[PDB]
DNA sequence: AACCGAGCCAATCAGAGCGAAGTGATTACCAACCCGC
DNA sequence: TTGCGGGTTGGTAATCACTTCGCTCTGATTGGCTCGG
């Protein structure tokens, strides 16, 4: 149930990620969310969504979901590459450090074909 | 005006011969999944019989080793 | 080992089909990223008032 | 990792609003709540159909748990009394 | 349909990427691009299994409570356990 | 030593939003007819 | 032949939603230089 948190992380790196989702959750619980302010644009999730032609007609929320699962999605990758380039010492995010990445959790098995081993 | 209103009825009928033709599958649906679960409990009977039976073979030779 | 994620495994399989279909009906030969996409703004990145450092202003 | 425990809220059904008045006549009354009844009673029928599914779905997958585990205790059976046939057998001569 | 409308704008995924790391760090070209790539699977990833499930029930519209349904599907638990609390708020 | 690259920058204009129209879905009403009592 | 109560129909009404096209204002695109790495 939330076994991907942690997924292939252990010192230090384990803490950051379970700090972040649980300021993600709890900002969730709290904050009055403006469902129109989001960081990625509305319109397009939808047009990626609507790229694939067996999907006909989208809800409104579905979109508005993506929008925030999409943040917390690209900003918790960022981090645990973000590791990968300090514990090779280095200020500049690469590709390898993202790939490097996604190989620690079951949960990115999907993004092999994006990303080759 | 009648564009509409009678257009109203066209997705109306519609509405009531999906759902009418919902009913009728459903229906089927249980007669199937009742019929095809009535041979599946059929065939382990059969298993059970022959199993069994393999048992009470295998048994008795035991039993004949024994039966002196 | 190398056995994957069976949660997701049938639907990667999915996508694959899919995502192949897509890439032959946009027309699109090269599998790598164009270098631009709007000329209008390509031909506004010329035009551009510079400075020194190749920093842009008004 | 913690969470409260959070419970969707259904989106708002469609259709017409139903009428608040009362009827003013006793005949219309027992007509409107009869046809009301008859509206729920078939939209009913469905609603209960895809219990007697899931009844029936469930009460089956039952009922193969226990032959799938009844031929397997009794094919155990089998294995079993071979190989002890088989030292009975050995232990005769 | 373009071309371009399978992936989300780079400029607001780098943007995000940004923000989650320190301000003295910096983002390959690359690194931005691949994010761009992986986030717009993520998406058409999750909608194919909500999509072939609406098929069954011969649904046409795609509502957020498939969506949630989709990601405990393909073991994104985490995600739909968080947008359970978005959605609820949203629906009041 | 040799190389590779991200920040830097702010104006263009292709799109993000917004609302309107359109159409579908869905629920509710009713007059009319039938049936059992 | 009265009266009472329930079922069924087709037709209308009402609310929600989903799309498409139009207008507006935005912010994503944009490359040459530096110093780092
Ligand atoms: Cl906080
Ligand atoms: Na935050
Ligand atoms: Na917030």
């Amino acid at each position: 149930t939330w076994a991907n948190v942690n997924q292939g992380l252990q010192g230090t790196a384990r803490d950051i990620l379970t700090t972040y989702w649980q300021h993600v959750i709890n900002h969730l619980e709290s904050d009055n969310h403006d469902y129109k302010i989001h960081q990625l644009p509305l319109a397009r999730i939808k047009k990626v969504m609507k790229a694939d032609p067996e999907v006909k007609m989208i809800s409104a929320e579905a979109p508005i979901l993506f929008a925030k699962g999409c943040d917390v999605f690209i900003t918790e990758l960022t981090m645990r590459a973000w590791i990968h380039a300090e514990d090779n010492k280095r200020r500049t995010l690469q590709r390898s450090d993202i790939a490097a990445a996604l190989s620690k959790s079951d949960m990115f098995d999907f993004l092999i074909d994006i990303v080759p081993r | 005006p009648t564009k509409r209103k009678a257009q109203n009825r066209a997705a109306q009928r519609a509405f009531r011969e999906r759902r009418a033709a919902r009913v009728s599958e459903l229906e089927d649906q249980i007669k199937k999944i009742e019929d095809d679960h009535e041979i599946h409990v059929a065939t382990f009977k059969e298993q059970i019989a022959n199993l069994s039976r393999e048992v009470e073979q295998c048994r008795t030779e035991m039993g004949w080793w024994r039966d002196r | 080992p190398l056995y994957v994620n069976a949660k997701q495994f049938h639907r990667i399989l999915k996508r694959r089909v899919a995502r192949q279909k897509l890439e032959e009906q946009l027309r699109l030969t090269s599998k790598g990223r164009k270098p631009y996409l709007h000329e209008s703004r390509h031909n506004h990145a010329m035009r551009r008032p510079r400075g020194p450092g190749g920093r842009f202003l008004t | 990792v913690t969470s409260k425990e959070w419970i969707i809220p259904p989106r708002p059904k469609p259709g017409r609003k139903p009428a608040t008045d009362t009827p003013p006549t006793k005949r219309k009354a027992q007509n409107r709540a009869a046809q009301r009844a008859f509206r729920e009673r078939r939209a009913a029928r469905v609603s209960e159909l895809e219990d007697q599914i899931k009844k029936i779905e469930d009460d089956h997958e039952i009922h193969v748990a226990t032959f799938k585990e009844q031929i397997a205790n009794l094919s155990r059976e089998v294995e079993q009394c071979r190989t002890e046939m088989g030292w009975w057998r050995d232990r005769s001569h | 349909m373009k071309e371009q409308d399978r992936w989300l704008p780079i400029a607001n995924v780098a943007r995000i990427m940004k923000l989650a790391l320190p301000e003295n760090a910096k983002i390959a070209k690359e690194a931005k691009e691949c994010m761009q790539e992986c986030v717009s699977e993520f998406i058409s990833f999750i909608t194919s299994e909500a999509s072939e499930k609406c098929q069954q029930e011969k649904r046409k519209t795609v509502n957020g409570e498939d969506i949630l349904f989709a990601m405990t599907s393909l073991g994104f638990e985490n995600y739909a356990e968080a947008l359970k609390i978005y959605l609820s708020k949203y629906r009041e």
